[PDB]
């Protein structure tokens, strides 16, 4: 339920007509929230833009997976291409969202989403670009790992990019990286003020109209 | 002519040879050719590829017969036998951003010398990299990616080697088809020439040397 | 809604753009758009182009109007009134070699910061240029391209704006389409979504923001 | 008759299989005379693997020409292909032949084939790129302008490149560049070995087995 709360947020952030790629795990559960009046078209990095939802079973092609390389459908007006093409599309501005999975994010805005020294080495595949390129990077993350705030002064862990990200979502808190540092804009209806800030070691600043949703 | 009985592999593909292979996560991946890799044991390979499939799969059955020295890719994280030789030390990874990788191959096909990419500025990427700044912009000098045989796959090719893809199993190939010095396609069918329209050919056959499947 | 009334391009091109201009010779070429820019005197732009045409069409009839103030192409050899301005002063003409503008464009469409190429080393192409050495070869350093509009063409649109180009009429269009912050494409037929199939489109709806027949 | 001459000639240097590349002017002859038992494919810059002859009057496709504009066939298996594809072919080393029309050769192999100054200034188009990158660039060229040698000991035109071709063949001589110089490995059946060398300025090494032809 922290990953439903996570993501039903992030599905609102969402706009008409863009263009959004979604990390495997948490993220890709943003598909299953988007408000009813609110059309996208998603990216997966392995070549296409228009991937829909999992097929009805037998309806599978074996051409045609996402970037972990489950069964997805195509939709109509769908285009698949190269990854010279794909990554064109995302290191040169033309993907207006990417929302990426997230191990720590800094008060640098930095995020470390792909390795943790002696712990998981699966290499970064496309996130380096992805955080890179995006005209808007989300990250969709749980607040702490079994306890240990992930929002933190500076990254410990290897970073994905120097670029700093435009949103984080827990299932605590709304946050934007701002020039000054992070601004918390919102909290979860589940959750207090107190609580987020005993679980942040990153230093935050408060917005005036402090909103609670996710 | 171009098509060939599949073991022409072992003539085609040498011990030790620096191979370029098609296949996101094992889709779009010459599973046939691999499988004669194995069968013939060919070994002490360098493999540039966007990734090291699963245990049981393409690419990643190379893996799990201890038939490459070294993988030049972008993920590894599906493959728990790839990061096992990693940390052992047998085998010799070297991580590439998959858009980098995609345009270093590219270079290599189209004839440039390198390409300057923001991605990777600032992480452990940078490490060993010329960083380029151009109007105030910080980039990262990233080289061509050269092979001795590109091992691709295809949806179809006509009599004369033109190659059509399908959907998401297209991804490094026809790139890689641009950079190896020799070039097998494995595909699915064969079909007359004037099958596939000019408009829609993605490989042409003149950069294919040879067929299989 | 991405199809306007092609009378509509006198709200969207400003005096002064920096244009990005498909076609070959007048081959794939916005033939209408170009027609709207000359009927409503739009001056002093900067196109970038492989070429001026003819007098009599495409391009060149912006040139022979006396509405560029420069071009940036690979050839001019096929129209006497730019070779004219540019001797006389009044149009600023910066040759690049055909395939370095390809990839040039193609470095802003990708968001590549340059690229290598061998091509233009010791000739009058290196002055001004960085140059670097990789493996004892030497490159020129070429810069990406940027531009307010791109003006394209090509041969049908489906309702999302997904195109398809016809035989050597596609050209730089393509490319031009990733690299320009506006794009419009001057097309021949709307078609119902699901008649270009996603293994044929080669420019996808997302990045066309206006569409004019 | 010396174009004929020319183009008879370098006509007997493509291979079978070859991708070919022919320049605007004397080059477009070599198609006129490929023998009939050697199979070759046609690149045009513009965008086309496949060229063929000129459509007969009627059969015009006005998105379909050659690099002068020029309406062209399209021949069964072509493949046509934007600007950045095409140059990738031809300056990533597949194209196996250009042939370009000179002004100018040198004796390091050096061309000159795209501006006079003060007279012809058309650009470089693709020649630039040509010259860098087929695998072998064959210059078919009339030997002397209006009696000025054009094979000269350094070119005084603006180079097209720094690559040293591969042949050269006039009216009167087949010449390969090497690494010692120019090296004359035939002359026309219509000349001597003297009115060649008189109207070259460039040193000439004579071959050994100096052939006549063309
Ligand atoms: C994508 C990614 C960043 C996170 O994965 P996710 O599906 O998007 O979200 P999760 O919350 O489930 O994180 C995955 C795991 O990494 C762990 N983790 C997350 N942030 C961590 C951190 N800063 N340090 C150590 N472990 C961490 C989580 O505890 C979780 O462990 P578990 O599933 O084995 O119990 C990885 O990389
Ligand atoms: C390089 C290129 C210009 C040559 O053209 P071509 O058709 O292949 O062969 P040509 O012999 O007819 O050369 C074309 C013209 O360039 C001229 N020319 C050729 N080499 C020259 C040189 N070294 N100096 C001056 N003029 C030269 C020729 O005299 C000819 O002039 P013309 O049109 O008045 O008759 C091509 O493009």
């Amino acid at each position: 339920n922290p990953k439903e709360k996570i993501a039903i947020r992030v599905a609102q952030e969402l706009k008409k007509g863009q263009l959004v790629n979604l990390g495997i795990g948490l993220p890709t559960l943003v598909a299953n929230y988007i408000p009813k009046d609110i059309h996208v078209t998603f990216q997966c990095e392995n070549g296409i833009i228009g991937m829909g939802p999992a097929p009805k079973e037998g309806y599978e092609n074996s051409d045609l997976t996402n970037a972990g390389a489950s069964y997805i459908t195509a939709l109509p007006g769908a285009m698949t291409f190269d990854s010279a093409f794909s990554f064109g599309i995302i290191r040169g501005g033309h993907l207006d969202v990417t929302v990426l999975g997230g191990l720590q994010v800094d008060e640098e805005g930095h995020l470390a989403n792909w390795m943790i020294p002696g712990k998981m080495i699966p290499g970064m595949g496309g996130a380096m670009d992805l955080v890179t390129g995006a005209k808007k990077v989300i990250v969709a993350m749980t607040h702490t790992a079994k306890g240990t705030p992930k929002i933190v002064k500076k990254c410990t862990l290897p970073l994905t990019s120097i670029r700093k990200v435009d949103l984080i979502v827990t299932e605590l808190a709304v946050i934007e990286p701002t020039d000054e540092g992070l601004l918390l804009k919102e909290i979860s209806k589940e959750t207090t003020l107190d609580e987020v800030l005993k679980l942040t070691e990153a230093k935050l600043i408060i917005a005036d109209d402090l909103k609670i949703f996710a | 002519m171009k098509v060939v009985d599949i073991s022409k592999i072992n003539e085609l593909v040498k011990e030790g040879a620096t191979l370029m292979i098609g296949g996101f996560l094992g889709v779009g991946t010459p599973e046939n050719i691999i499988d004669e890799i194995i069968r013939h044991n060919i070994s002490n390979l360098t493999v540039i590829a966007n990734d090291t499939a699963f245990e049981d799969r393409g690419i990643g059955k190379l893996v799990k017969n201890k038939l490459c020295k070294k993988v030049i890719v972008s993920h590894i994280g599906t493959n728990p036998e790839t990061q096992r030789q990693m940390i052992e030390g047998t085998l010799e990874v070297e991580l590439v951003p998959q858009g980098t990788l995609a345009e270093r191959i590219r270079a290599a096909g189209v004839g440039l010398g390198g390409i300057l990419t923001p991605t990777g500025v600032g992480t452990v990427v940078e490490k060993d990299k010329k960083v380029i700044e151009v109007e105030g912009k910080k980039y990262l000098l990233e080289l061509p990616i050269h092979a001795d045989v590109a091992l691709i796959k295809a949806k179809k090719a006509d009599y004369l080697g033109n190659l059509v893809y399908n959907l998401t199993a297209e991804n490094f190939n026809p790139i890689m088809a641009l950079a190896a010095k020799t070039v097998i396609a494995e595909v699915e069918e064969i079909v007359p020439t004037g099958t596939l329209s000019p408009n829609e050919i993605k490989t042409p056959g003149i950069i294919v040397d040879y067929i299989v499947t």
